[PDB]
């Protein structure tokens, strides 16, 4: 029946679907094998007498994490083929990723996409787990969009890019990679919303209050909000709506397809024990500006469309009701244009929680997509900080010997200029 | 559906919650002909002897 | 005789003959299994009105459960009574038009309209003569509000003579799910304002209204809002298969409250409703229960009637009753009340006293009433859509797929007519 | 028939009102789960003076209930013989009045007195006619003073024929918790005064007077002054309820106790009333029931009637008695106490016979007089309120919810001339 | 439903409130973790599995007394967030809780208040704690009004104020601390109530027979003080007397909110064996000026308003008996403008005791608040001791160069004059 495909391009694409895919084992009941002990068929095939095998694909050129994954637990839950590993890395470039060592791994991802797409029809999408700063996560990721664009022509696509932080970026060249990404990002995919790393690390610092996580305790993190964010296509819900809405009530331009995203509540075992989550609850602390997870206030902002999917035992009058709330508050600011801004889906089944992890176990949650004019600060500060890096060929020399002229740069600057004028047009 | 059948009614027994400890109703001391309505009282006097 | 083809299109228009269905069968004392028990002949003295033989013993449905996802009628079909129907009626999407009226009414819904047209000839062909098509859907999605329409638009040209009759749930004012909630209503209501007969406004929060504050409900779900609205089919089409002191079909209400062609939409109300605290204490008669009727409180469409005049109004009274009392029950609110009725129309009423009532209740009533109080939503969803339309709001899917920038100029002009008109009227 | 739609106001008149409806649920013998028991013609055949049919063979109270706080009508509610009344007939308001008026008349008030006039509007019109209204608050509170007579105000306008009698409470002279009892007692009057045509007065320390000297009760709580008065405003309502000799309505009293439009305020007395210790000692006879009645250790207001002087009185007796012993006794009275009778009206005195007797009783009288002597009570909260205005006495919180401060020394004009009124009749 | 915010600043909030809570869990029948073995609603909200968490935020710019609250047994009753704290006090100073350190601190105070007030509507008030001579007791003290004024505006603020004794102080700078907040709680506080720590050092010492009572015996009767306070919010009664009942029948002007405090009976095991607790001598006692709970001699001050607020099996007619016989004595005098003066109420669950503690097993009791113009004296006090450091400069530096300007001093000087005029132009 209906399928949907997840391809991570980039470690830490990689890494996001590592936590994903565990989530989504114990979310069908399935071992790390895949044999159980018809929900799961939008994520998982069939294979033998009751093996299940994910519709992924690892796709890197760095083999330290693709055989990583080959030899750890999780063997042969994926099939072997779909781990597709390059030979060295691209190295915090974005020439090397798209033109050099990306010509001899796009052809064999793109064979292994297309077997595993053709086994049933009824496709929504894709769902492209990718960073931006990463040479490989820019450079495969824009090169995957110029082909499967051009020949699925009428597909949706999920582009979650874990895009630069404001106050630590852990990278040099990463404000390069940013601008060259989208310079190709914005003609090619259909959906994509920004999830930065420090917006993530603010919200597990004081929800959680642990000081000091990993990098697992965030992909926990974007799995539950993925998984919460597909759980429409899975279980069923009084009010189900999935990836053909998405994209015909979130982006009333073909042209804005950036948004934000958050969840309620992330509380820990002690959390979970001192207030009762209520529906009305976990919809002003998901609205909290504090807890958005792209550093990117609203309140100095205008939303412009916005979507919230209660899990659980939620009943349709609260979410009535605190939408109701959220329009009288005039902290929340909306756009003229748009009067009746809230689309929701309302689900029966929990969100499960890992045991180990840092989760607590929850009668309701909120996932969160909303596009608003906020991020226009987001990307202006990428333009500031590409300003006087590009004024005197900083590191530029490398990308402009090994496989594109000079003048791309120049490019991708109006490219993503334009979605600044872009975001100043629609609000005003 | 909370309602019946086909009566238009809720059927769910019931789902109550009283506010108060809720006691002390002033049981009144003036039955209908209210004369005091006696019990044995205190005399308030000397020793009867 | 006389037989209803009923049509459910979209997620509401499933779920919500996923409840009348049960309501009027149980009221035919139908099992699940099909069944009969109540040794009645009264129950099967009409039965082929909404049933069809099946030389078992046995009564199918002449339902078509219809939309372009599979969740919905598959959750149709696990739950309790969704049996009854079959899967030959169950016509199937796959891919879905999400929220989206253009290509449900255009590209994807016209693929599988030849074959629900298939289905849709062979309940109404199959009987002598039908009295009409019952069709129940929402105007906030994308499939039934989209395609919904459409196959409102094509059974008037091969079907012109008989008559049209539709439940449309109209979007919600203040709190609205489904983002473009105008663009698909609007879009919708030209082709159901030129295509149907007769169409009733229900409204979601009137619903709800009439479930915190008359029904006193704690917890309504989909199910609750669900019994309102399954009340008011079970009372318009009761006395065309159950008998009464006065007849009533669906054209006895569309030539006694339509006057004019352009304008047929309809009000509803229904009584009793009674919050299960004062169950036990509220009398049951016509002279209580008529001002229950006459009520803003107990009106499923969220439009106050004291914000204007009924143009015409009509009574489905059912049960043991005094028809008497049908009758100067409504003279005393006509008479009070005078400037809530129009003036060039005198004697404003009908009642329609069916004897049968629902099971346990010795009185009930639809109430259907044709008013200038939707004034005030159609014009809440004007300046939403244009609020929105000024500034090419969520457009160019509808745009890419199909239609163009000129089609919704007219959808906006027969839109606002319907408001020029009653202002003509008021 | 005739009916009186009964009214509560405040939290006073939630629990001495629902006093007033086991006292007469007792008379009429209804068990308090709602049915009948007793096997009396004459209990049942005036019924709807007081209740209504509710379609089962039980009776509902017409009672309106009122308070700003949903305590004591929780209270009323779930108490014995309390769950009674509807629950839609009770009325719940959030926020609360503070004893004052200015909040529980114009800002709180005003949107919960729009569904008040709905349910009292909803209990008149829906019976054949009506006969009038009664009504119990309290003038030391802020709910019962201010929302109860702006309730008073509006019910005074649609229906301004009929007659509108109040049991009302006043703030006590010596006793005096409240501290603005003044501004809660001039403020209820001034307008008191011209939208009631019958107020009858209680005072708690007239009431502290009556259960410490004659019914010598040790420890007498509110539930003693809750049930005397009902036992005062069940004679009145007797002739209503039970046949008589001699007929009298509560209509047929107002016509017959005030000469002019202006004053309506009136005395009420209760008897017999002796302690278990001289249960079986009195004598049960005409002579000494009117000798008890005229006495101001009987009285229930805290105004000596001997001080003043008495312009027109009634006796509305109950029981079978003889009845020219009614007559010589009432000119035996005006012949010896010939000074504290008005001397330009002849026969100061109206009697009538009720032929049923509460219960457990031969013979009882209610006493409606009208004396100038009341002057004392209104003068004495005159004197203690222009001593809060002349220094301006918590005056923030009556002149910051939307009011001014004409008012204030217009509640005064029109109150001290009700005093000089009644000086110049005295 | 309904319900009051407790709000506790200074580490004097943090120990009352300790007390406060210890009575309002014994009195609900509520375990230290939470579960009871629907009245709890005015102070504690019903969440998950039938447990209780109280409606208190806990303010002090030094941990070392909250997460003292931390680690004993009331840490899983209260949120970890409930509880907030700095890192450094304010040292005896306006200055510093005001000025400098306390903006890190109030911005999640008011953080947390909102999602503490959000829960229901119909909310009361706020039911503030605080010490006065103090150092943010005065200075975040006082800047949490402007904040609640500014934001929840109409809703009532009481203020309970540690003020400090005539002679006894545990600090030279607390002539400053108290007239700079004591010049902003007079127009940001809607009822206040004076509780001087000598006042009742000395009638535990009497009323008690206790030689040795502490700081936290000191906080047991200020519990069942505000315990009392609020039991008509909590119980029933045959008069209720709300919040909005102490405002309009205490109060009768906007400057003049300062009200004396009384509690009677205040017995010991010794004592109650022998005295039997009518309704007459437990308001003579509640009327004695010894005890008076702010130091506050009423022979020489005009009582106006009275609140009486009787707890127990106490019948009515005893009580409209007990205040006729206040009226008759003369030790005591009333103002010409106020013939009434009372304003009793009745409640009719009586006030337990704690098991171990200093109060024996009483069956009625009488919270009394009463207005006075006796006030003078505990501010004409103050009026002489704040002149003479005034005179030389006495610590001045310690508040100029941390944040506030010289000048302020004056302002705040000749504010609390304007009260003391106010005070003896009403008295006349
Ligand atoms: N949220 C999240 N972010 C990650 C994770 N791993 C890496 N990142 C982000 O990725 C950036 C580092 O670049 P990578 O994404 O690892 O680079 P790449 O996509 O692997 O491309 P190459 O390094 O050339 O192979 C850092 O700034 C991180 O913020 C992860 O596990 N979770
Ligand atoms: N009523 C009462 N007062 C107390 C208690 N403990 C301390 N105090 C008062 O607190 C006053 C001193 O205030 P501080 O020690 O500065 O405490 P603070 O108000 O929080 O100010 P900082 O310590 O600077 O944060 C003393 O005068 C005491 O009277 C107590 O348990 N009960
Ligand atoms: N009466 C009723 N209304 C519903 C139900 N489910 C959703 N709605 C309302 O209808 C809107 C969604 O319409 P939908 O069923 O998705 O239309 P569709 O997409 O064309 O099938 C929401 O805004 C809801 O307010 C239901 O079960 N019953
Ligand atoms: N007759 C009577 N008077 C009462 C009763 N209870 C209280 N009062 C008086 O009413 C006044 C209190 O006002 P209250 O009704 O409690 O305030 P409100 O609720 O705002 O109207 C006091 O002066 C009492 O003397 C009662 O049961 N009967
Ligand atoms: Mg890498
Ligand atoms: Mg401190």
């Amino acid at each position: 029946m209906r399928e949907v495909i997840s391809i991570h391009v980039g470690q830490a694409g990689i890494q996001i679907g590592n936590a994903c895919w565990e989530l989504f084992c114990l979310e069908h009941g399935i071992q790390p094998d895949g044999q159980m002990p018809d929900a799961f068929n939008t994520f998982f095939s069939e294979t033998g007498a009751g093996k299940h095998v994910p519709r992924c694909v690892f796709l890197d050129l760095e083999p330290t994490v693709v055989d990583e994954v080959r030899t750890g637990t999780y063997r042969h839950l994926f099939h072997p083929e779909q781990l597709i590993s390059g030979k060295e890395d691209a190295a915090n470039n974005f020439a090397r990723g798209h033109y050099t060592i990306g010509k001899e791994i796009v052809d064999l991802s793109l064979d292994r996409i297309r077997k595993l797409a053709d086994n049933c029809t009824g496709l929504q999408g894709f769902l492209m787990f990718n960073a931006v700063g990463g040479g490989t996560g820019s450079g495969l990721g824009c090169l995957l969009l110029e082909r499967l664009s051009v020949d699925y022509g009428k597909k949706s696509k999920l582009n979650f890019c874990s895009w630069p932080s404001p106050q630590v970026s852990t990278a040099v060249v990463e404000p390069y990679n940013s601008v060259l990404s989208t310079h190709s990002l914005l003609e090619h995919t259909d959906v994509a919303v920004m999830l930065d790393n420090e917006a993530i690390y603010d919200i597990c610092r004081r929800n959680l209050d642990i000081e000091r996580p990993t990098y697992t305790n965030l992909n926990r993190l974007i799995a539950q909000v993925i998984s919460s964010l597909t759980a429409s296509l899975r279980f069923d819900g009084a009010l189900n709506v999935d990836v053909t809405e998405f994209q015909t009530n979130l982006v009333p331009y073909p042209r804005i397809h950036f948004m934000l995203s958050s969840y309620a509540p992330i509380i820990s075992a002690e959390k979970a024990y001192h207030e009762q989550l209520s529906v009305a609850e976990i919809t002003n602390s998901a609205f909290e500006p504090a807890s958005m997870m792209a550093k990117c206030d609203p309140r100095h902002g205008k939303y412009m469309a916005c979507c919230l999917m209660y899990r659980g035992d939620v009943v349709p009058k609260d979410v009535n009701a605190a939408v109701a709330t959220i329009k009288t508050k005039r902290t929340i600011q909306f756009v003229d244009w748009c009067p009746t801004g809230f689309k929701c889906g309302i689900n029966y089944q929990p969100p499960t929680v890992v045991p180990g992890g840092d989760l607590a176990k929850v009668m309701r949650a909120v996932c969160m997509i909303s596009n608003s004019t906020a991020i226009a600060e987001v990307f202006s500060r990428m333009d500031h900080k590409f300003d006087l890096m590009y004024a005197k060929r900083a590191f530029v020399h490398w990308y402009v010997g090994e496989g594109m002229e000079e003048g791309e740069f120049s490019e991708a600057r109006e490219d993503l200029a334009a979605l600044e004028k872009d975001y100043e047009e629609v609000g005003i | 559906t909370s309602l019946h059948m086909s009566k238009l009614v809720p059927v769910t027994d019931l789902s109550p919650r009283p506010s108060f400890r809720y006691h002390a109703d002033t049981g009144s001391l003036d039955a209908t002909l209210l004369p005091v309505d006696a019990v044995p009282q205190e005399r308030i006097g000397r020793r009867l002897i | 005789m006389r037989e209803i083809v009923h049509v459910q299109g979209g997620q509401c228009g499933n779920q919500i003959g996923a409840k009348f269905w049960e309501v009027i069968s149980d009221e035919h004392g139908i099992d699940p299994t099909g069944t009969y028990c109540g040794d009645s002949d009264l129950q099967l003295e009409r039965i082929n009105v909404f049933y069809n033989e099946a030389t078992g013993g046995r009564f199918v449905p002449r339902a078509i459960l219809m939309d372009l996802e599979p969740g919905t009628m598959d959750s149709v079909r696990a739950g309790p009574f969704g049996q009854l129907f079959r899967p030959d009626n169950f016509v199937f999407g796959q891919t879905g038009a999400g929220n989206n009226w253009a290509k449900g009414h255009y590209t994807e819904g016209a693929e599988l309209i030849d074959s629900v047209l298939d289905v849709v000839r062979k309940e109404a062909e199959g009987c002598d003569c039908l009295q009409g098509f019952q069709i129940t859907h929402s105007l906030g999605g994308g499939t039934g509000s989209g395609m919904g329409t459409l196959l409102i638009s094509k059974v008037r040209e091969e079907y012109p003579d008989r008559i049209m009759e539709t439940f449309s749930v109209f979007p919600s004012p203040k709190v609205s799910d489904t983002v473009v909630e105008p663009y698909n209503a609007t879009l919708s209501v030209h082709q159901l304002v030129e295509n149907a007969d007769e169409v009733q406004v229900i409204d979601n929060e009137a619903l709800y209204d009439i479930c915190f504050r008359t029904l006193k409900l704690t917890t309504p779900t989909y199910g609750d809002l669900n019994h309102l609205v399954s009340a008011a089919m079970s009372g318009v089409t009761c006395c065309l298969r159950f008998p009464g002191q006065l007849n009533s079909d669906l054209r006895k209400l569309a030539v006694n409250l339509i006057p004019f062609p352009r304008l047929h939409f309809f009000l509803i109300g229904f009584a009793p409703l009674t919050s299960r605290g004062s169950q036990q204490y509220r009398a049951l008669s016509v002279p209580e229960l008529t001002q229950q009727m006459f009520d803003a409180k107990n009106m499923m469409c969220a439009s106050d009637p004291r914000h204007g005049r009924y143009l015409t109004a009509s009574a489905m009274f059912r049960g043991r009753m005094s028809t008497k009392e049908v009758d100067e029950q409504m003279l005393n609110v006509q008479n009070k009340n005078s400037s809530y009725f129009v003036e060039w129309i005198p004697n404003n009423m009908k009642s329609s006293v069916c004897d049968i009532p629902p099971k346990g209740l010795k009185m009930s009533v639809t109430f259907v009433g044709n008013s200038t109080a939707i004034q005030e939503m159609f014009k809440r969803v004007s300046d939403q859509f244009t609020a929105m339309f000024r500034r090419k709001a969520f457009l160019h899917w509808y745009t890419g797929e199909g239609m163009d920038e000129m089609e919704f100029t007219e959808a906006e002009s027969n839109m606002n007519d319907l408001v020029s008109e009653y202002q003509q009227y008021q």
